């Protein structure tokens, strides 16, 4: 399998969320959205893959995705990613 | 959760570099990817909401990635 | 079957605990799942021994008693 | 300070461990839930011990099953391990 997706069910629930209830959702626009997450987790992946191998670590922690975050332009979602681990911990 | 962390741990597994994974990393790709649709699907839906739509569409998804620096490494994954 | 954020907190009000691993809560998870279906298993003999239909606290009790592996549950379960 | 599964899950891991006309009290499903945390407590508390004499910091898999064993669930290692690398 190279390429994985996340259920196209979960992506389209999210996504009703983010609308109003007035809108709808085109088949197409969903699994469109549904590519384009795990493009975006590749590439964050890609970037803390890097950050944690040059440390000489083997496995990717908490640091290296915001790490990797920031550095990718997602800096604004690092903010609430410190957040939603507080409450776990 | 609202996303299968199993599955997000699929994802990170194909790069080459990856096998063995932290405990927080697939929660916090989990929390990221949730927001990260979320700002996807409400950009597009601007698009639509200026053009007085009520359907989402693909090409509204393609439009919000040409819109945005943030979305730039998806310019190759949706074509126009 | 079970949230694992929830076991991770049970794990944590031992205060000699403070850092778990990612597998802990996914081995107590399942370990959970087989506690409860013995527990309740071994509770449903006494109640088939009573020819009731209702598995009750009773039960419970007697089950712990009669297992040697539920000993550290005889203070928390008194009947 | 003392946290339990939701008392919902529990009750429906006891309904598939039971027969089909079976029925459980509410004071069972208390009970078992409370079981249920005295249960993880009381092998997390050895598992902490097994790691840290290994001046280790996490408990780790190994610490658990050892846990099993010693306390008594040494039937559940080899289910649990099995469970273990299936997912992995």
């Amino acid at each position: 399998e190279q390429d994985i997706y996340l259920p196209i069910a979960n992506v389209a629930r999210i996504m009703k969320n983010a609308i109003p209830q007035t809108g709808k959702i085109a088949k197409d626009a969903k699994e469109c959205v549904q590519e384009c997450v795990s493009e975006f987790i590749s590439f964050i992946t890609s970037e803390a893959s890097e950050r944690c191998h040059q440390e000489k670590r083997k496995t990717i922690n908490g640091e290296d995705i915001l790490f990797a975050m920031s550095t990718l332009g997602f800096d604004s979602y690092v903010e609430p990613l410190k957040l939603y681990l507080q409450k776990f911990r | 959760q609202e996303l299968p962390l199993a599955r997000i741990k699929k994802i990170m597994k194909l790069d080459e570099d990856v096998k063995m994974i932290s405990a927080e990393a697939p929660v916090l790709f989990a929390k990221a990817a949730q927001i990260f649709i979320t700002e996807l699907t409400l950009r597009a839906w601007i698009h639509t909401e200026d053009n007085k739509r009520r359907t989402l569409q693909r090409n509204d998804i393609a439009m919000a990635i040409t819109k945005f620096d943030q979305f730039d490494f998806l310019i190759d994954i949706v074509p126009r």
